[PDB]
């Protein structure tokens, strides 16, 4: 029911209202936006949200 | 949600302006056939206040939720018409040609929250439009 | 050629870049294809034409004939351009 | 107070129009450098509803308090840009040149009341903007 775009490219999706972004690199900024799927009818992409992975010790 | 949204797809690589009007019983929408209405040609024309936002080739015309209506969509290229019986909501584009137009049914997700963020991962959660 | 300035934070950056690239592509003389070039073109260095060289009014512009009609013994003339006489 | 106010100083002896838009990740505002954003060239462009008022050479662009943002002010003469990281609020003037532009920090007083009025005097009281 949803398509998850990390930095403009799709990385997966879900039936649920949550998704786990994996294989990211430490201390880097990212942007994520989600769209809704309804049988080959895709909504416009959502407003982007920005986050940054933590740095390891 | 935010309102009633009408999507206008066009051929410009830019941000065309849209002007919204509303009117009842214009020619061809009268219930009992041509010229059976109370004011031949159409009753009071109201200018509808819209909030416009743009992506490449797609204008999103956000109107107050109170104007929300069903109806047939007619694309005349220069203008789009949302015809519901006797009622018409007219959208006039400037500087482009209307390719396709429709009431936004599949709406974009909303409250994007990044949680459980580590060096290698994060969890993205949202709410349906 | 008037190109529209590409600035930080401009609203239609992608569209203006495309436009400027398209402007440059259609106004420039290129190393390929058949073309028509307007304006006075002054070449500082050497020019070589391997193909067929067409010239408008070569005769008048590079050759000149001067002779005395009434006597035929003494020809007096003002040299149109630096040359070689026969 | 009333809202978020952006002042635009110009060279016209009249009342130039101003059109406000908002957009994220336009060229040069991406966090990780050129073309590192999710939508090259810029995400959704929103038209911002403004309430304009004028004095000689100074336009006051009143926007809803919810849009209030910090940021560097860039004056490109034809347009003013309020750049805050990834976010841009664009102000396009019509019929004049932008001289200087800035978020209104020193704001005019408000509830002017005339009290204790006699034949020779009066007391003027107000409230900070």
């Amino acid at each position: 029911k949803y398509r998850v775009y990390l930095d403009g490219t799709p990385v997966g999706g879900s039936k649920l209202l949550s998704f786990d972004l994996e294989n990211l690199k430490a201390g880097t900024s990212y942007n994520v936006q989600v769209s809704q799927i309804n049988g080959n009818v895709e909504s416009d992409k959502s407003e982007s949200v920005a986050f940054k992975t933590t740095l390891p010790k | 949600p935010s309102g009633f949204n009408v999507v206008i797809e066009h051929d410009s690589e830019y941000q065309p302006d849209v002007k919204v009007t509303y009117y009842k019983n214009s020619i061809g929408t009268e219930a009992n056939g041509f010229d059976t209405g109370p004011v031949f040609g159409g009753e009071r024309i109201y200018n509808l206040a819209s909030s416009l936002s743009y992506i490449r080739n797609k204008i999103n015309v956000e109107l107050p939720s109170v104007y929300a209506m069903a109806g047939e969509v007619v694309n005349n290229g220069n203008e789009l018409l949302l015809i519901n019986g006797t009622e018409i909501m007219r959208f006039v584009i400037e500087g482009a040609t209307i390719t396709k137009g429709y009431v936004e049914k599949v709406k974009p997700p909303t409250n994007l929250i990044v949680s459980d963020v580590t060096s290698t991962s994060a969890k993205i959660s949202w709410e349906n439009g | 050629a008037e190109l529209t300035k590409i600035t930080r934070g401009m609203q239609n950056g992608a569209e203006t870049i495309n436009d400027n690239l398209n402007k440059l592509n259609t106004i420039t003389v290129q190393k390929t294809g058949d073309e028509t070039i307007a304006g006075k073109k002054t070449f500082s260095g050497d020019v070589s034409v391997d193909g067929d060289f067409t010239m408008k009014k070569f005769a008048d512009s590079y050759v000149a004939f001067f002779a005395n009609k009434g006597s035929g013994n003494t020809v007096t003339f003002t040299a149109p351009w630096d040359c070689t006489a026969e």
